[PDB]
């Protein structure tokens, strides 16, 4: 098979949605393809598995009313975010008239560890509200990172709004 | 493999134990564990009975994918994900001549997949804000070489590149590497975290002034892991306040003004209750370890009293090896520190009528 | 094709995009060169449509049971809050006529932000119908969702909510 | 010269069924919207 | 039109003088652009696009740098130019703030494992 | 000249002015590797 269908594949699986040669068949598992290119496909399939978990939970809770107004701002600041990696995507859909490196492995690097992040903050404000959630998103700049401690301190100043 | 869920909770039960309305201090979740490919280093027909010209391309190619830590499909690096180690088998069957090169050219990837386990590991919460700082570091350079194989497979595929090219471009990125990685497995094996990964930094730091090419490696990984250790320092001199959330600072504070009040038979404010620490000292403060306690213990002991607190400027300090421009100025406040309690004690509940009037 | 859908996205679909009376921009045909996942991503865009779709039957009745004044001014304010969602599907029209390779996303992530602003004006639009909400008791109705906790929802419900304090001007004037 | 010619103003009269580049070349005039020599 | 006059043309654009008024700049001038009348190194466009990238989160301009993310794919979109590397590294040597290293940085492919 | 290379850099007591010895004597294979690969692109030699 030729590299490009699987690059179009690639760029659908970071939605959760499957693509054609590649399918995700047990769901704690990851997109696998159905020999080398096997291999490399799933370290950057990991985006997508990742982004399931945000995009449902900041669906979930923004149409709820009951949650309260605090936390539907957490919903506002996640939002906000998904809307760049949609960005992202679009730019990589109109430059085709190789042109991906290592099939944009080194593309895919730099909003990985702003997926990790987030990842891991909705498991840690679950089922929190008020100051109670304040709390949990101030824990996170007790970090060393210069990178993840400006991804968070933007996301806080929105949320105790 | 199983040993890093063991090093994050002890670590964190210094801290749990140290805070005593801090409870529940953030952790990653378990998929940051579970999934294996958040690491980059986790047809088929034998290469060696190709013809020469064929067998150097094919192996430049495979080669380049072992690199960034995948696997090839002529050669595969044998299952050891656990410690900084990493194996690989190169084909059973190679012209002789080729395959010692190719053995050559392997050691950069086991000096890569060592770093990339540890930039995972040493960034969490358990780990402390230098140790994510130094691993923040270490991350752009490992961004750098991700930068550089691209150019190395944009070449491979307009059909110019052997093996003795790929020798001769992958070494400066050897030593590079391998300063890294010897500097990784240092600040594993030492178990060290807060300042004493300080310490480790300063004297590695220092290590090299003949060749100047790790020199500066280490020196901006330095500067990097000392902007945080900085700005808590800066909080303590100018005014009197440390929080300390994973431990990187000498100073702790020990409580003591329960038993009496406002009668010290101690005089433990100016004594055992603001202590030092002898071991998260960066090693070159060792000479000021007393003066930048003494410093911000004033400004609390005035600062309660009803006093304004002062700083005579304020300024944010880096890290410099050889010419020290942040001693002079922990110097110059802290004996505007000391003239300033001094002021407050000789005028405003003087000293001079007690003592007279005994 | 590049209308179709930025008229499926207005209010007329034709037979690509299948109304349902329920619901409806149903797809089921089938293109090569749109992915198969894409018919995903256009469920997810088809969501949007369907609210603007019911606003505009709700206002064409307006401007017994329920009627007055306010379902002839709260309409009013429903036009002003769809003025930037008719602005930015003009601008897209005239972006598309000049660059050809722009896809499905450029529309997905640049109307984004009615994502929230159609569902939570959509729940007060319905909450107005099936309860009987049409005297001035209409201002409360919405001023407890105009303080809103989304940013889109906070921002529209108020422009529709000041018209109904101008008819609250008017009966208080000729009153007092 | 040719950098000396880039400077004009393209023209308007945009196509709706030209995505590759319309600038315009005029979509068939109106016969009385020619006038003075149409006339005649 | 031919090189040589044109290179005069950039000495008359930036500096205010005429043609006829400085012939040591021109002489400088014939001398620098002289034997280095095409690249000494091979192209990498996409690594002058991560330059710009990587000078625009430099600069913390990182918004103008998810702009040239799309002006890129214009001149891709485009295609009346087969020297996309040329241009935009010349601009990139010509950097100017609007208001550390690059030894570590990967540089052009010098052709030192080719015999030019 | 390699061999002694090896060994000055698993050397930490060779001294501060063994690793400046040393700097030129990697420069001085890096230079060698070199002039192999340029060999290496005008085989397709006497």
């Amino acid at each position: 098979i030729t590299e490009a269908a699987l690059v179009r594949d690639i760029l659908y699986v970071f939605q959760g949605i499957d693509g054609k040669n590649i399918k995700m068949n047990n769901t704690e598992n990851c997109y696998k393809v159905e020999r080398s290119l096997r291999d490399t496909a799933v370290r950057l399939s990991e985006l997508g598995w990742l982004h399931n978990k945000i995009r449902r939970y900041t669906d979930q809770r923004s149409l709820d009313r009951s949650f309260g107004l605090v936390g539907q701002s957490f919903c506002a600041a996640l939002h906000q975010e998904l809307r760049e990696y949609y960005r992202l995507l679009s730019v990589l859909h109109s430059q085709l008239q190789s042109l991906t490196l290592r099939r944009l492995l080194v593309w895919t690097y730099d909003p990985k560890i702003r997926l990790k992040t987030l990842a891991a903050l909705v498991d840690h404000c679950q089922g929190r509200k008020g100051g109670e959630l304040a709390s949990a998103v101030h824990a996170y700049t007790k970090t060393g990172d210069p990178y993840m401690r400006s991804l968070v301190q933007h996301i806080l100043s929105l949320v105790s709004h | 493999l199983q040993q890093s869920l063991e090093l994050k909770r002890k670590m964190l039960r210094d801290k749990q134990n140290k805070k005593n309305s801090g409870q529940h201090l953030p952790i990653f979740p378990a998929w940051v564990y579970e999934r294996p490919a958040l690491i980059g280093d986790f047809t088929a027909l034998p290469i060696g009975t190709l013809p020469l010209a064929s067998q150097e391309s094919a192996v430049v190619e495979d080669l380049l994918y072992v690199l960034v830590g995948v696997d090839g499909r002529y050669v595969s690096a044998q299952p050891l994900a656990g410690r900084q180690s990493r194996t690989f088998l190169v084909d059973p069957n190679l012209d002789l001549s080729i395959r010692e090169l190719v053995h050559r050219i392997l050691p950069v990837a086991a000096s890569y997949s060592a770093v990339t386990r540890f930039i995972e590991e040493k960034s969490s919460f358990e780990y402390g804000q230098v140790n994510h700082a130094l691993a923040a570091a270490m991350r752009t350079l490992v961004k750098e070489h991700l930068i550089l194989v691209s150019q190395l497979e944009q070449l491979h595929r307009q059909g110019l590149l052997s093996l003795q090219k790929l020798w001769f471009y992958i070494q400066p990125a050897m030593r590079t590497m391998d300063i890294l990685a010897s500097l990784a497995t240092s600040v594993d094996k030492g178990e060290c975290l807060g300042g004493s990964t300080l310490s480790l930094l300063h004297d590695r730091s220092f290590s090299y002034t003949g060749d100047s090419q790790a020199q500066e490696l280490c020196l901006y990984l330095t500067k990097a892991a000392s902007a945080p250790y900085f700005e808590v320092l800066e909080k303590w001199i100018y005014r009197g306040i440390i929080h300390d959330p994973y431990s990187e600072f000498m100073v702790e504070e020990h409580e003591l003004r329960k038993e009496r009040i406002q009668e010290d038979y101690n005089d433990k404010y100016w004594d055992q209750r603001y202590t030092i620490v002898q071991q998260q000292i960066p090693s070159f403060l060792q000479k000021m370890a007393d003066k930048i306690l003494s410093t911000g213990k004033y400004l609390n002991v005035v600062r309660e009293c009803g006093h304004d607190v002062t700083c005579p400027v304020a300024k944010e300090i880096i890290y410099t090896l050889k010419e020290r421009a942040y001693v002079e100025q922990i110097e110059k406040a802290f004996n505007y520190a000391s003239k300033v309690l001094l002021d407050f004690l000789m005028e405003e509940k003087e000293l001079v009528a007690h003592l007279r009037s005994i | 094709m590049i209308h179709e859908l930025l008229l499926a996205l207005s209010g007329y679909p034709g037979s690509i995009f299948t109304w349902n009376k329920r619901s409806g921009l149903q797809v089921s045909q089938d293109f090569p060169f749109l992915h198969p996942s894409e018919t995903s991503v256009l469920n997810r865009l088809c969501r949007l449509g369907t609210d603007y779709i019911r606003f505009t039957e709700f206002i064409e009745q307006y401007t017994g049971g329920l009627h007055g004044i306010y379902l002839r001014a709260f309409c009013t304010g429903l036009d002003s809050v769809l003025q930037p969602y008719r602005q930015a599907l003009l601008d897209l029209e005239q972006e598309f006529l000049g660059d050809p390779h722009l896809s499905i996303s450029h529309v997905n992530y640049f109307l984004d932000q009615f994502q929230l602003l159609f569902p939570s004006v959509m729940v007060v639009v319905e909450q107005i119908k099936s309860q009987k909400i049409h005297g001035c008791q209409i201002l409360e109705t919405v001023y407890k969702h105009s303080c809103g906790g989304l940013p889109p929802v906070r921002s529209a419900l108020e422009k529709i909510l000041a018209v109904c304090h101008g008819v609250m001007y008017k009966q208080l004037s000729a009153w007092m | 010269l040719w950098e000396a010619a880039l400077t004009y103003e393209a023209s308007k009269r945009r196509c709706w069924e030209r995505v590759g580049c319309p600038p315009g070349h005029r979509e068939e005039p109106y016969l009385t919207e020619a006038g003075r020599d149409a006339f005649d | 039109k031919s090189p040589n006059v044109l290179l005069q043309n950039l000495c008359c654009r930036i500096l205010g003088r005429s043609e006829a008024d400085v012939a040591q700049q021109f002489q400088y001038a014939v001398r620098v652009i002289g034997s280095n009348f095409a690249p000494t190194v091979e192209r990498d466009e996409f690594l002058v696009a991560e330059k710009i990238k990587k000078e625009l989160i430099r600069q913390r301009r990182e918004a103008d740098a998810a702009l040239f993310s799309e002006l890129h794919r214009k001149l891709h979109s485009q295609g009346v130019l087969k020297n996309k590397w040329s241009i935009l590294y010349l601009l990139l040597s010509l950097s100017e703030d609007p208001r550390s290293y690059a030894t570590l940085f990967a540089q052009a492919l010098p052709r030192d494992a080719h015999s030019t």
